[PDB]
């Protein structure tokens, strides 16, 4: 699944 | 009228297996958008040598949200590889849909392995060029 580099 | 928005952006990017950036380095794309009254702007960003420890051995690729939308935004995304044939290949598709605000990325840090994007038999680096292929799709409150 898609990951975020952020909160 | 909460309309779902669809656009497709792409991006090549000139003798890509000279790229310096190590790992966690980034290159961002040009700005784009839809064709829509909206105009929220959108950009991608890769690390050509991965995010992190985790991802070292893959190219690392985000969608993330540049301008300051008037209500919430909720948008699925889709990644590609333009063969020569301007044949997308290698699709990773979010599925679902994420909120995104200004600043917000999404992605995958494992998009695909850079040895087999270098290896030439794979047909995605033609000319040394790597083009991105992004479809959005989005819907705002």
């Amino acid at each position: 699944k898609a990951d975020t580099t952020t909160p | 009228s909460g309309k779902v928005v669809k656009f497709s952006y792409m991006w090549t990017i000139n003798n890509f297996s000279f790229c310096r950036e190590e790992m966690g380095e980034v290159i961002k794309s040009s700005t784009f958008s839809s064709g829509a009254n909206d105009k929220l702007k959108w950009c991608l960003r890769v690390n050509p040598k991965g995010l992190d420890e985790e991802s070292k051995d893959y190219l690392s690729l985000y969608l993330l949200l540049v301008s300051c939308p008037k209500s919430e935004v909720r948008a699925k995304f889709k990644f590609s590889i333009l063969n020569a044939k301007g044949e997308e290949t290698k699709a990773v598709e979010s599925q679902r849909a994420y909120r995104f605000v200004q600043g917000k990325d999404w992605g995958f840090k494992k998009f695909i392995r850079r040895d087999f994007l270098l290896d030439e038999a794979n047909g995605l680096l033609p000319d040394d060029k790597l083009t991105l292929f992004c479809e959005v799709s989005v819907v705002q409150d």
